[PDB]
């Protein structure tokens, strides 16, 4: 599938913080969405997820317009959202986290969910923990059960909001390993992190926006050899 | 400059409590006096003037309360906004916070001393005549030198409580980020409320002749003033 | 939040409930 | 299942707030010495009847507000759940609450309060069935029937109201602001019960619907905060 | 000067969060304090500042023990602190909140307060904002006012707490320009943050404290070639 936005715009009060941002996420593709802080890279992200309602855009998965829909009707078309906070179900079991969202899908019978859950929790190596709740799990499983749980809702276009976001450089390699595995199952993923050193090292395309709109949409080695990004953003030294 | 900043910032929060708390006390004055005029006197000519003439009695309790609560709002805001930590980091003690609280309690204790004599007895020498010995609501301060239930000890302690409740809020408005910002008001708001439940049950209980309101009404005023000083001088050697 | 800050709010609010029951 | 997890989180904090609000007003109800008279122990199920529409609002603001500050209220609706079937999961735990404030307001709080007032012998508040077909020979004694028959209806309104401004303007506030709002809107419900109680007979003419205005006016705020502001 | 912190310790409810960390910083020397988020670098930093009281240890600023002193008493004797978040005075002018901490210095006369304030605007390129108060100030212009008024208190050893904290990479050139400007004025800067790649480019040496005690120190070249650091931290850094 392909998830495309088209001419997205958003204005709070007079100043249009987003004008004419158009992106495209295909399947089997990490794509980044970057830029300076407050420029509108986090508003044009939430306009694709569904929290911030659009003003002039057209969010389209391959043959249905979802630009009018809220987040919960958008999450059933195949959009998955992973927030940058913890958001694990705390006083609920780590097997019941997967069974929580596997009962929402009406195309699974009541026994066909308890082997899909038994399959997801060994792909992500979270089978040795089965009754550990989640208010004290780890920092390393406050990032891997939530990916197994966001994959249990059957997405096509899982959207990562600030995945790295203040973790040690020994744990960046682990959450880069499960982003590249995430698209080996045929799954386009959109990243919007601030730490632009690994979200240009994990992605294949990037979508630099600054203060209202797109600047570049090339490969990471095409934005370093650019010039206009190098004045509002990265600088003159990045190698 | 930093003292004129703390005074101008609390005064804008103190005059905003005095408008919210005036309507809260007006409605409590409106909930009751219907119930004494729905099966009592007629509510046709008095219900708007009996409301407006009981104001200098209810301003005896909201003038110490708005300076108390206005300093919990203002000092508690600058603790969370990291303006008081960086005030100590440039180097100046907590005596600036105490010299800005007592220069602001003087502004309130000369409104609560105009209200307590010849603005308070006036509204009882006018509210009790429109209904046509041992009263102690219309006598002024010089003619309150009678015997036998002369309660001027509750008209003096409403002015001393402007000063001892401005000393206690400078070390009790320290916001801990783990507890929160309303959980940190709980040892302060319970301590002011315990002060008014003891002095009210010493003014009325000392009105019958069970215990004289000079020994026991100023023991509470001196226990709480000595509590205001050990709290303000806690940063020293252990004792 | 502490052991001495918690045991103040228990003790100080116990004396408020007694003093509400005094003047009723 | 997490229809049984929203409801389990709410029901635990309703009964934690209600036990708190009854133990607080039981030490205040230790006034009647001013030594082992247990007048305040047999008057417990009357205090449960009085504080139950307030523990419903404050306990569901406290239980849904901890689902929102732990960010597990957006992560289940970003994987499924409509905002209607999370509203239907706080009503499925409201039916055992309504079937408890009318099961002790007719079987326990009659016989517990009366056997305490007789033990302390050194609006004719009896029952919803005892006052039914009692007074015939308009007045005041029928308003105590209507403000008691759908007093269980005021529990389900306040749990709907405690959800209407969790989706509205208290999703991103600290936890202490939700408690202060829960106490402040428990003051307005006292005002609407004792100022629309008398005044709807003596300065106006609602016969039956005068007891509805406490619950009917907090239902209009609930559908104004999730529909007009959506 | 030679601010030295010796044998520091803390226990939060029995949990030993730091044991035996010894760090020094001299005048005109950037020194970093980094490591993983295991309590470590943050509680050690908040002992030298003074907003966390030590359990056992000694803080001396070159001659005298200041370990039992609060934050406002250490600020008279050198040590100056910058919080991580926005700490500018809110409804005060930029010239006014530079003068508000310049008024407390009693070793100046009232004309020398005005000469020092106009010397600090032109040093930090602020003098075009002297009547403009804050919240008309951006993220990069609020930061220069906080360093200009921490320098109005006349400190030795400005120690910064996460001075990058989320800024775009054209705005780390300008923070590292005014950090290396404090070193050229004879100030011993002590930095802690999360960003490893931008402090090991600016520090002259760095302490790595992980899991309680101090695990390594040295110049940032020989930090990268260390093997015991390389396991718990910086797997394949560069
Ligand atoms: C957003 C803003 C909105 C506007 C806000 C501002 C305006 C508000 C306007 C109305 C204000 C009050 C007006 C008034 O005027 O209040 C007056 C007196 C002035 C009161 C001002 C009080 C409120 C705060 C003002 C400031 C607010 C910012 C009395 C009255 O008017 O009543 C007087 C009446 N007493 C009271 O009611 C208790 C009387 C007690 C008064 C104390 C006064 C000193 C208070 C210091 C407070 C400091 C607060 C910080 O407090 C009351 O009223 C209080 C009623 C409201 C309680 C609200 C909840 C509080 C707890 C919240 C949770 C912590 C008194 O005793 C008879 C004696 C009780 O033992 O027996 C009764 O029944 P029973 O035993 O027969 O069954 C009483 C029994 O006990 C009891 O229920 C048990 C307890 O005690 C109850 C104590 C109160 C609740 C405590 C809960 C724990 C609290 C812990 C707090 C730390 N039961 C009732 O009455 C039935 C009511 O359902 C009780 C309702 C209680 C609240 C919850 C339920 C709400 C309704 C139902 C919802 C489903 O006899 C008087 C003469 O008649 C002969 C009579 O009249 P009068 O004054 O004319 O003489
Ligand atoms: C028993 C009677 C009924 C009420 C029971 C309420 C039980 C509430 C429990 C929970 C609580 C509520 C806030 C309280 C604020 C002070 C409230 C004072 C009310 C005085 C009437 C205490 C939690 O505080 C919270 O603060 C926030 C950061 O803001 C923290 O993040 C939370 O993690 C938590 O720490
Ligand atoms: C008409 C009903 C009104 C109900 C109460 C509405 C909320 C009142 C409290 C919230 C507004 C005041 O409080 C502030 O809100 C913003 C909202 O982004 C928070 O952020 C702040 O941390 C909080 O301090
Ligand atoms: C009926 C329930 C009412 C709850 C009211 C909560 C009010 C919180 C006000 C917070 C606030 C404070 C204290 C405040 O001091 C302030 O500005 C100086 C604000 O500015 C926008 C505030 O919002
Ligand atoms: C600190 C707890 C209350 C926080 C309210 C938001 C605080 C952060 C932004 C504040 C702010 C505003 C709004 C502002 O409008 C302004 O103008 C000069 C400030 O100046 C320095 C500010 O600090």
């Amino acid at each position: 599938a392909t998830l495309t936005a088209k001419n997205l715009a958003k204005a709070y009060k007079g100043r249009r913080v987003v004008e004419d941002v158009s992106l495209t996420v295909n399947s089997g593709e990490i794509v980044g969405l970057l830029g300076p802080n407050g420029a509108g890279k986090t508003t044009t992200f939430y306009m694709v997820v569904g929290i911030v309602p659009r003003d002039a855009g057209n969010i389209i998965i391959d043959d249905d317009d979802i630009s009018l829909l809220p987040l919960h009707a958008r999450a059933r078309r195949g959009i998955g959202y992973l927030p940058q906070e913890a958001s694990i179900f705390r006083r609920l079991s780590v097997y019941d986290n997967l069974m929580a969202v596997l009962q929402i899908r009406d195309d699974l019978s009541a026994e066909q969910r308890e082997d899909r859950a038994n399959e997801l929790m060994e792909e992500f190596h979270i089978e040795h923990l089965r009754d550990s709740m989640g208010q004290s799990l780890s920092g390393g499983e406050r990032r891997r059960v939530e990916i197994a749980r966001a994959l249990a809702a059957n997405p096509k276009f899982i959207l990562l909001d600030e995945p790295f976001a203040g973790v040690d450089p020994i744990s960046v390699i682990d959450i880069k390993r499960i982003i590249e595995h995430l698209r080996d199952s045929g799954l386009g993923v959109l990243i919007t992190d601030h730490n632009v050193r690994e979200t240009l090292a994990v992605c294949e395309r990037a979508y630099i926006v600054s203060q209202g709109h797109l600047i570049a949409h090339g490969t990471p080695t095409e934005i370093l050899q650019d010039e206009h990004v190098k004045r509002v953003y990265l600088g003159e030294d990045f190698r | 400059i930093i003292i004129r900043y703390l005074v101008r910032e609390t005064l804008k929060s103190q005059l905003a409590i005095l408008f919210i708390l005036l309507l809260i006390f007006f409605c409590q004055k409106l909930v009751r006096i219907l119930g004494a005029a729905v099966d009592g006197d007629i509510p046709a000519n008095l219900v708007l003037s009996l409301l407006g003439l009981g104001v200098p009695e209810m301003a005896q309790l909201i003038l110490p309360l708005s300076l108390f609560l206005g300093l919990l709002m203002t000092l508690g805001k600058l603790y969370t906004e990291s303006e008081i930590t960086v005030m100590h980091a440039c180097g100046l003690s907590k005596a600036v916070l105490v010299k800005a609280a007592m220069i602001l309690a003087v502004f309130t204790a000369i409104v609560a001393a105009v209200n307590v004599m010849w603005a308070g007895p006036w509204s009882s020498r006018h509210q009790d005549e429109v209904l046509a010995d041992q009263m102690d609501m219309r006598t002024l301060w010089n003619t309150d030198t009678d015997r036998a239930r002369a309660e001027l000890n509750w008209r003096i302690t409403l002015v001393v409580t402007v000063f001892m409740m401005a000393l206690m809020v400078v070390p009790l408005s320290v916001v801990n980020p783990r507890q929160g910002r309303v959980l940190s008001m709980l040892p302060a708001m319970l301590l002011y409320l315990l002060f008014f439940l003891i002095q009210t049950s010493l003014k009325s209980n000392g009105g019958k002749g069970k215990l004289d309101p000079t020994l026991w009404m100023w023991t509470v005023n001196l226990i709480y003033l000595a509590l205001a000083i050990v709290l303000n001088l806690w940063d020293t050697v252990p004792v | 939040m502490s052991k001495a800050r918690r045991w103040v709010i228990i003790v100080l609010s116990l004396a408020v409930l007694v003093m509400i029951g005094i003047n009723m | 299942v997490l229809d049984r997890y929203i409801g389990k989180t709410i029901f635990t904090t309703i009964m934690m707030t209600l036990f708190m609000l009854v133990s607080l007003s039981g030490i205040i109800k230790f006034v009647d010495q001013l030594g082992a008279g247990m007048y305040t122990l047999l008057s417990v199920p009357k205090d449960v009847q009085i504080f139950f529409p307030m523990a419903a609002l404050l306990g569901a603001l406290l239980g849904l507000g901890m689902l929102a500050q732990r960010s597990e209220l957006v992560v289940m609706q970003a994987s499924g759940f409509t905002r209607m079937q999370v509203a239907l999961s706080v009503m499925k735990t409201a039916i055992p609450l309504v079937l408890l404030t009318m099961a002790i307001g007719e079987w326990v709080a009659p016989q517990g309060e009366q056997m305490a007032r007789n033990y302390r012998a050194q609006p004719d508040a009896l029952s919803i069935s005892g006052l039914h077909n009692y007074v015939k020979y308009a007045g005041r004694y029928q308003l105590n029937m209507w403000s008691k028959i759908f007093q269980p209806l005021s529990v389900a309104v306040m749990m709907l109201m405690a959800l209407s401004f969790i989706f509205g303007p208290l999703r991103s506030v600290p936890m202490g602001v939700r408690v202060v709002t829960g106490i402040s809107f428990g003051f307005v419900f006292y005002v609407l019960d004792q100022i629309f109680g008398p005044l709807t007979l003596v300065y106006g003419i609602p016969p039956i619907i005068g007891a509805l205005l406490p619950s009917a006016s907090f239902f209009l705020i609930s559908l104004w905060l999730l529909m007009r502001k959506s």
